[PDB]
């Protein structure tokens, strides 16, 4: 019932479940935290910005890797108007045989890609599932830099 | 006659002495249960509770699981047994964390008397206060209770699986 | 019977009127408790004893409502997710895990056998809904045996659950209309008041009127 | 029938105090009544006063004060409310100086008084990071 | 009407009172502020309006649906 | 504490790897794949052209054996008051003192002996994985090469 | 616990004190108004935040102001 | 071990084990004292 | 979460608390944080979050499925 | 089709990015 | 044959053979326990006899409506469960019997609330006892008639074998 809202002693003394709920919803309101100065505020915001950019780059790297690994980017290059892009494969134990058959695309059940990443990456000059892997590797390196 | 009266002659408790809360049947039935049966160590209480709970927990998983069989299947029995054992593991994890965050005592029914006699001018909530005097209300007691629950759950689930197999095969 | 618009309209209208009138009865019970209830004149009588254990009633009604809602609606959702996952044999259907309303079918059988056995001076069952022949007037069906299967089981338990939740809201309004652990003097605020304030974590809708408001919503849902 | 002879003739309700008023704090209200009047409990239903000393226990100060406000309708004024901690740590609460808070008594100092109206409050932007 | 009800059911009195404040400012600027001071509906009346509109909208939707369906077929 | 536990597990797993190689060589380790009709679609690995490649039955059996051992470990973890050596440190307990570059040369069933053997086994597993990754053969192939041929014979 | 402040616009009409359900406010001597009394808040630890005190205030924009703050089992009105 | 076994190795791992340990840690942290 | 406000959920939670406190075989387990109803602002936020998430999910499903199923 | 080595080293690099993330997370304090 | 409950108008303190005139309080408590258990079991047995005769929904019909014939038709694994349930119930009753203030047939513990019993409480206890006695006689007659004649209650009555 203590020590969770480390940034707020008023919440940490709450004997109810409201402390847990308000601890989540006030975690990023740095200006209202206990023992707070402006320098610490700007420094924490700066570090949070770095972590956020790292998260964005990791998300993009994950999209690239999953298109390279479980997608049909190379097949979509040769026939972009008939082949439907694949986002990533599906492994869900709750599937029946009918669901597996219906979601089956090429070798495994997979989700069609509605993000338009296939067309975007094709336009900027990507033609191989090894070009996407290089992008994922580089973006994970950039995320490490930002962290 | 009136069969509902204030509990223990206290009209201000949020409780009543109904023919269900304070009936002789209720008294005996709750005093024969493992949680309240006299003469049981916390490990024994946990072991009995786990045995009963795994025994009746394997049932729904085997009967209505994702791998049912109107006939007897070893795969269905194994699936139900594994699901019951993993559920017992989850319950044991919950018991362990609950005991970790709830109590700070290793020997109860004494510390209360010590702080009622030799004063408790400390940070309190460990020397003073202390809710409940049972051996289940200690760090050591609850740890052994969880251990017994977990072991007895495994044993009872296995026993119930064996019984289910025997009933489905020889009947 | 062959004018289907008339039958549908009559049933729906009368059920709506019934639900509204029931919510009104609950509202005026709460109004009586707030205004016309005298504690001295009701010492240790039924009304007093009901208020004295209102907690037990409301808590057990809460448990029953959760049980009924969990079961009925989650069986519906389980059917939906089994169908969406391509597992048609895992549903709560007739060609699957079947929940036959055996008690209602027993009653249906008892009524269709009543003429000549328990109602010996009857020539025909009271209603063909319980069983019998198809009654048609001008090639249009007037009445016919209403078969009860697993689909009727689920919807009947949905009805029971919704009715129980409406009863929960209205009974909580009636019983906690005078006082509570939050506001020990709720009767001094009257039957119709918005709140007691933002304190106590927030005391919105603690009235008894605000319970006839939520109960109106739930009556709409049930009907 | 009851633990103490001064308890009001109440049959007990499942709206009384809970485990909280055994390890955190409980509140007791005492009063003397001329008649065995029938009154409504702040928690449950109807109880009967004693023609003399009356003592009631509750889980909240608000419950005791609601009971006391009800007592004023019976021309009962000498009611006094105490706070009891987990052990017998009795503290007089409501008639703090023997005079009800609505009547001015000498010896009281103003607490939480600001020597200005609402419009004199400082701007929040000047109250940042303190 | 059912969607209209959600304005009263989801909102609160303070916002509407403060909006009526600016509307009253405009009226006073044009010397057309009524003597009967316009106030937002009370909390209880806001709830009552919301529930009445909700019931009317839902019941009317079901009414039209049922009647059209069962008269057509 | 963590080093000691991981060393124990590494030694036991060297034993397990030897047993797995022996079972693969000696006609054990069941053949084929899991039955998707029996165990659902979660055992299906891929569908190349109209046939469902499933998880090998040998992999399932080895996973079941590892599940047995891991369950034993989980029981010992939630059995702290009845085991000789606990998994985690009690509040107050202090971590045994690091052994250093070279633990004391105390032969027998001693703490130093178990410590040294656990370090050796963990280093052996690291070297085995490194050799398999660098050269490109199977783990069991590397063990077979490192035993001359006496394992997969 | 919540914060209750009294402002010198107090006219000493006592309506706040007799409306407090938890005995937080009291009337104390003063020389800033005709009644010679001003409200005080010496027991804010019992303040529940119901704001009945300022619903009974006749002064223009209030003389008793309740600022909700940290919560406590007393301020949350918890009988349990 | 083929690349197509990675989903069956990782999806249960992440989607069940990570919730369990995360719940354990979060519950322990938010239920701490001082 | 938007139509039903607090106060109605605090008394129900109190009834549940009494039920848990007064039942055998479950008295052995007690909460560390007193269960209370969500605050007014928290309730508004939770209702808004449900409203928005449901809105976004249902419209995304509709637009995607309708486009796919209508245009081949 | 990417190889096992390609996926494995990407997983290893992802682990390194994870240890960098907790270091940033712990440095932003409890 | 005491101030015990169960004395009715037709034969007050009915002990023609003097079984209670010499017994101590413990033996009389045992006698009351036996009488109440027999009465309750006999009420259940009579109700089951009749209802089984004109209604046996369980076991997918079958289980011939004549009692003492369905006794040998139950799967004999349902007999074991009924036996075990009765045994557990009587184990609980034995545990009750050592609770302080225990009364011979009182397994509800009414002695906790009923101090200074009324005339209504005594009358209701006597009603239970008399109904139990009538049910004991009725079930004895049922079993004997079904043994000697071979027909059940409503079957023998319907035919007219009286
Ligand atoms: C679709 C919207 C919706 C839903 C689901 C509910 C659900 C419920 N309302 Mg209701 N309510 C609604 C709209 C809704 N309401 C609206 C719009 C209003 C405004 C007037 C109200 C006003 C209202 C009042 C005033 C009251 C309720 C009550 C209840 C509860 C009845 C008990 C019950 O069935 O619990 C069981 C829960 C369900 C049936 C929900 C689905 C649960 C699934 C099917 C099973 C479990 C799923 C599982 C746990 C998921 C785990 C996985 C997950 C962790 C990822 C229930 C939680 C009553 C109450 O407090 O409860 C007694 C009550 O007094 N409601
Ligand atoms: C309340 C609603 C409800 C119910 C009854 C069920 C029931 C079931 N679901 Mg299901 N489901 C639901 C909602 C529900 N679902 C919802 C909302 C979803 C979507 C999130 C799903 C998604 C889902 C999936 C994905 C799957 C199921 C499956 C199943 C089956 C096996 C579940 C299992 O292992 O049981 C475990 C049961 C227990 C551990 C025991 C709980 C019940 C006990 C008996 C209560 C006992 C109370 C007792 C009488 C108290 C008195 C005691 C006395 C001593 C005093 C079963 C038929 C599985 C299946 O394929 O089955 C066909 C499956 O794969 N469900
Ligand atoms: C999933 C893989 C896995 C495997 C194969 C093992 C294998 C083993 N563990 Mg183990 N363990 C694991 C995961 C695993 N563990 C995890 C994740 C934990 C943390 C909860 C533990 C915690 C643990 C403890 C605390 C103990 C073991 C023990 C053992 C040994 C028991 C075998 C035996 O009885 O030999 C014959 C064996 C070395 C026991 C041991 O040292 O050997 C007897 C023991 O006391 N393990
Ligand atoms: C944010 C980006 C992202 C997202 C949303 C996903 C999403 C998914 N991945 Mg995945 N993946 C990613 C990046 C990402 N991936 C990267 C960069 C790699 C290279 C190492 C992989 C390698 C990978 C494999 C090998 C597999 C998946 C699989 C999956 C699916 C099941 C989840 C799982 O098992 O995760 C497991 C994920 C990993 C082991 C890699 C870690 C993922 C990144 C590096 C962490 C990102 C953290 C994120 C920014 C915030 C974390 C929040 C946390 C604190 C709660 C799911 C669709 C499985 C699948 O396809 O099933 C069908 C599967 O087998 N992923
Ligand atoms: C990423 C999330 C995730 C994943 C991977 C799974 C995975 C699974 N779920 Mg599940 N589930 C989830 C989220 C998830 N769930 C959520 C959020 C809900 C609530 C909405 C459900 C609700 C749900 C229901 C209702 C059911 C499942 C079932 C299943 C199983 C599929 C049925 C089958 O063929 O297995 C068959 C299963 C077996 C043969 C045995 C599996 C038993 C456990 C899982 C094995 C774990 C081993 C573990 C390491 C043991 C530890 C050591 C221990 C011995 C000490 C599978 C294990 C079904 C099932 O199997 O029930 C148990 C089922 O009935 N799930
Ligand atoms: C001494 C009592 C007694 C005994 C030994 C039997 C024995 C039998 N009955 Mg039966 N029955 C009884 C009383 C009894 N009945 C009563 C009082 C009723 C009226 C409700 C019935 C109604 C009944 C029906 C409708 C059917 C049977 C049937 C049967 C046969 C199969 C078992 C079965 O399904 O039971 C079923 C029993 C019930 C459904 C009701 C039992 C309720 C019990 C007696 C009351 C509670 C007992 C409790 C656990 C202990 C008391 C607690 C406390 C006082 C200490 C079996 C020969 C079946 C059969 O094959 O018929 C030929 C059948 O279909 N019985
Ligand atoms: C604790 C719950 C429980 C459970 C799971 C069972 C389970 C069972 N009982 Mg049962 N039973 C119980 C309590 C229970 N009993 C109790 C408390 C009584 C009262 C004494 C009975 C009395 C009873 C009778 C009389 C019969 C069963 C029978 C059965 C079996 C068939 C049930 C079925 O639908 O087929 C799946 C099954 C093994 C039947 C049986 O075994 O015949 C084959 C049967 O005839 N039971
Ligand atoms: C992985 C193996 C590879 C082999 C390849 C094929 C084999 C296979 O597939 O295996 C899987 C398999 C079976 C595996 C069985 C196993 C591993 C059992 C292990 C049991 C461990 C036990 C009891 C540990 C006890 C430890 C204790 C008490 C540990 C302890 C202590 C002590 C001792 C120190 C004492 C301390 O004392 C104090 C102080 O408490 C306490 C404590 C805790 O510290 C069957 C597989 C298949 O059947 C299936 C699945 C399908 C079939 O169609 C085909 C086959 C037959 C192959
Ligand atoms: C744990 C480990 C191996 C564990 C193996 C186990 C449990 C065995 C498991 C198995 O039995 C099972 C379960 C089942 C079997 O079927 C399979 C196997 C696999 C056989 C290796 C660790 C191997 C760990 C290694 C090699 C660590 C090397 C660390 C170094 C070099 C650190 C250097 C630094 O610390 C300094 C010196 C100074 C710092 O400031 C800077 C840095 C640089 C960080
Ligand atoms: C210890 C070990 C195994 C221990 C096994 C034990 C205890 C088993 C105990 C048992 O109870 C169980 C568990 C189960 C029972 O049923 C069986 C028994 C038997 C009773 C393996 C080590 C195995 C150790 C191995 C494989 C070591 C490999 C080392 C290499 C390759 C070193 C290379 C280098 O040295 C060079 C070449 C040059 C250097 O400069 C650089 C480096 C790199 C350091
Ligand atoms: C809009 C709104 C107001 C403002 C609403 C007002 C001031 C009502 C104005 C009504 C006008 C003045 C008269 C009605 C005019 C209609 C055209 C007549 C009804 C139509 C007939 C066919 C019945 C509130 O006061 C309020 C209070 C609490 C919660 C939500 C709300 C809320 O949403």
């Amino acid at each position: 019932v203590y020590k969770f809202p480390k940034f707020s002693k008023a919440l940490a003394e709450d004997p109810s479940t409201r402390r847990i709920w308000y601890g989540i919803a006030t975690a990023h309101d740095f200006e209202s935290h206990d023992a707070m100065t402006e320098s610490k505020l700007y420094q924490k915001i700066f570090a949070s910005h770095f972590g956020h950019i790292a998260i964005i780059f990791l998300w993009t790297a994950g999209n690239l890797f999953h298109v390279a690994w479980q997608g049909n980017f190379e097949a979509w290059i040769l026939n972009p108007l008939k082949v439907r892009p694949i986002a990533h494969a599906i492994w869900d134990p709750h599937f029946g045989q009918a669901a597996y058959k219906a979601f089956l695309k090429t070798s495994s059940p997979a989700n069609l890609a509605l993000s338009g990443v296939y067309e975007w990456w094709y336009t900027i000059g990507m033609r191989t599932n090894n070009d996407l892997y290089q992008g994922s590797f580089f973006l994970i390196l950039l995320s490490s830099l930002l962290l | 006659v009136s069969f509902i009266k204030p509990y223990r002659q206290d009209p201000f408790v949020g409780h009543l002495a109904t023919p269900i809360t304070t009936s002789a049947f209720t008294r005996a039935y709750l005093k024969v249960l493992p949680a309240y049966r006299p003469g049981l160590t916390p490990l024994s209480r946990g072991a009995e509770i786990g045995f009963t709970h795994g025994y009746f927990l394997i049932g729904p998983f085997y009967t209505y699981g994702p791998l049912r069989s109107v006939e007897f299947s070893l795969t269905s029995l194994a699936a139900g047994l594994l699901a019951a054992i993993t559920l017992l593991l989850i319950l044991t994890v919950g018991l362990s964390i609950y005991g970790q965050v709830t109590y700070d005592v290793y020997d109860n029914a004494l510390i209360v008397k010590l702080v009622r006699q030799m004063v408790g001018s400390e940070r309190t909530q460990d020397l003073p206060q202390i809710k409940g005097t049972s051996e289940l209300d200690t760090v050591l007691g609850w740890q052994k209770f969880s251990e017994g629950f977990f072991s007895g759950g495994l044993i009872g689930s296995i026993v119930a699986a064996v019984g289910i197999a025997l009933y489905s095969t020889y009947l | 019977a062959i004018d289907y618009p008339t039958q549908l309209s009559l049933f729906t209208h009368h059920v709506w009127i019934g639900g509204f009138c029931i919510v009104g009865g609950a509202a005026h019970g709460a109004i009586f408790f707030v205004r016309d209830y005298n504690a001295a004149n009701n010492y240790n009588n039924l009304i007093d004893r009901v208020i004295r254990h209102r907690d037990a009633i409301i808590s057990h009604l809460n448990w029953v409502c959760i049980f009924l809602g969990c079961h009925s609606f989650g069986l519906y959702v389980h059917n939906d997710t089994m169908r969406a996952l391509g597992r048609s044999q895992d549903l709560f259907s007739d060609n699957a895990i079947a929940l036959k309303p055996i008690f209602a079918q027993f009653i249906q059988n008892l009524h269709t056998l009543a003429p000549g056995s328990t109602a010996p001076n009857a020539l025909t069952t009271v209603s063909y809904a319980f069983g019998g022949d198809v009654i048609s007037v001008g090639s249009k069906i007037a009445m016919m045996p209403i078969s009860l299967g697993t689909a009727d089981f689920l919807v009947h338990h949905i009805h029971a659950f919704t009715i129980h939740v409406t009863v929960l809201i209205l009974l909580k309004g009636v019983l906690y209309s005078r006082n509570s652990r939050l506001i020990p003097d709720k009767a001094n605020l009257g039957f119709r008041f918005p709140c007691d304030g933002p304190g106590r974590g927030g005391t919105c809708q603690v009235s008894a009127w605000d319970h006839v408001f939520l109960g109106l919503f739930w009556m709409y849902n049930s009907i | 029938k009851l633990k103490q002879s001064d308890f009001p003739k109440f049959e007990g309700s499942t709206g009384g105090w809970l485990s909280a008023a055994k390890n955190e704090e409980k509140y007791v209200i005492i009063w003397t009544s001329k008649d065995a009047s029938l009154f409504e409990m702040p928690t449950g239903g109807t109880a009967k006063m004693n023609a003399g000393n009356n003592v009631a226990y509750f889980a909240r100060k608000e419950q005791c004060l609601a009971l006391g406000s009800q007592l004023r309708g019976f021309k009962i004024t000498n009611y006094k409310i105490f706070r009891i901690y987990p052990p017998l740590d009795i503290t007089l609460l409501h008639p703090f100086d023997g005079v009800f808070p609505e009547k001015v008594n000498q010896g009281r100092s103003p607490v939480g008084k600001r020597d200005a109206s609402i419009g004199g409050n400082p701007n929040p932007a000047s109250l940042k990071f303190q | 009407i059912w969607a209209f009800s959600l304005m009263f059911l989801f909102s609160g009195r303070g916002y509407w009172q403060e909006l009526i404040e600016s509307i009253v400012w405009a009226h006073n600027k044009l010397k057309v502020a009524p003597s009967i001071q316009p106030r937002a509906l009370s909390i209880t009346q806001g709830r009552a309006v919301g529930v009445a509109h909700y019931l009317l909208g839902g019941i009317g939707t079901t009414w039209a649906f049922f009647l059209a369906r069962i008269i057509s077929v | 504490k963590a080093e000691r536990w991981n060393g124990r597990h590494a030694m036991f797993g060297w034993i397990v790897l030897l047993a797995t190689g022996y079972a693969q060589a000696h006609g054990l380790l069941p053949e084929g794949g899991m039955d998707a009709k029996e165990w659902g679609t979660w055992v299906i690995v891929s569908t190349t052209n109209g046939e469902q490649v499933t998880i090998p039955a040998a992999r399932a059996a080895i996973a079941i054996g590892h599940l047995h051992f891991g369950a034993v470990g989980v029981f010992a973890a939630y059995s702290k008051n009845s085991v000789k050596d606990r998994l985690l440190l009690e509040p107050g307990e202090k971590d045994e003192a690091p052994a250093g570059l070279f633990p004391a040369l105390r032969p027998g069933l001693t703490k130093e002996a178990e410590m040294l053997n656990g370090r050796v086994a963990m280093l052996g597993l690291v070297a085995l994985v490194a050799v398999s990754a660098a050269t490109g053969q199977d783990i069991l192939s590397v063990i077979d090469q490192g035993l001359g041929g006496l394992l997969l014979k | 616990s919540h914060t209750v402040k009294i402002y010198d616009t107090c006219i000493g009409c006592t309506q706040c004190v007799r409306a407090c359900p938890t005995d937080v406010l009291e009337m104390v001597p003063w020389d800033g108004c005709k009644a010679g009394q001003i409200a005080s808040a010496p027991r804010t630890e019992d303040c529940v935040g119901c704001k009945r005190c300022e619903t009974a205030c006749p002064t223009d924009f209030l003389s008793v102001r309740v600022y909700l703050g940290g919560e406590t089992t007393r301020s949350l009105g918890l009988a349990y | 071990m083929s690349l197509d076994l990675l989903p069956s190795f990782f999806v249960p791992l992440v989607g069940l084990v990570l919730p369990l340990f995360s719940i354990i840690g979060l519950f322990l942290y938010i239920e701490k004292e001082n | 979460f938007l139509i039903s406000w607090r106060g109605y959920w605090q008394e129900l939670i109190e009834t549940i608390v009494w039920a848990h406190e007064r039942t055998p075989l479950a008295n052995l387990v007690r909460w560390k944080d007193k269960p209370v109803a969500l605050s007014i602002v928290q309730a508004r936020l939770v209702g808004l979050a449900h409203f928005t998430i449901g809105y976004v999910l249902t419209y995304a499903a509709f637009v995607i499925a309708s486009t796919i199923g209508k245009l081949g | 089709m990417i190889y096992d080595s390609q996926v494995y080293i990407a997983l290893v690099i992802a682990v390194v990015a994870s240890v960098l993330a907790i270091r940033l997370g712990a440095t932003l304090y409890n | 044959l005491d101030g015990m409950i169960g004395s009715s108008a037709p034969f007050k303190n009915f002990d023609p053979l003097g079984f209670a005139a010499k017994a101590d309080q413990k033996t009389l408590n045992k006698y009351r326990e036996s009488e109440l258990k027999h009465g309750r079991v006999a009420m259940l047995a009579v109700l089951g006899w009749i209802v089984q005769e004109f209604w046996h929904p369980l076991y997918d019909g079958k289980l011939s409506s004549n009692p003492l014939k369905a006794l040998t038709e139950v799967p004999l694994i349902g007999w074991a469960q009924i036996f075990v349930a009765i045994n557990v119930i009587e184990y609980l009753q034995n545990k009750i019997k050592e609770l302080p203030g225990y009364r011979p047939g009182d397994y509800l513990g009414t002695w906790e609330w009923v101090e200074q019993s009324d005339e209504g409480w005594d009358s209701y206890q006597t009603k239970e006892l008399n109904n139990g006695r009538l049910a004991m006689v009725a079930i004895a007659g049922l079993i004997v008639q079904d043994l000697i004649t071979g027909q059940a209650a409503l079957e023998q009555i319907t035919a007219g074998n009286t």
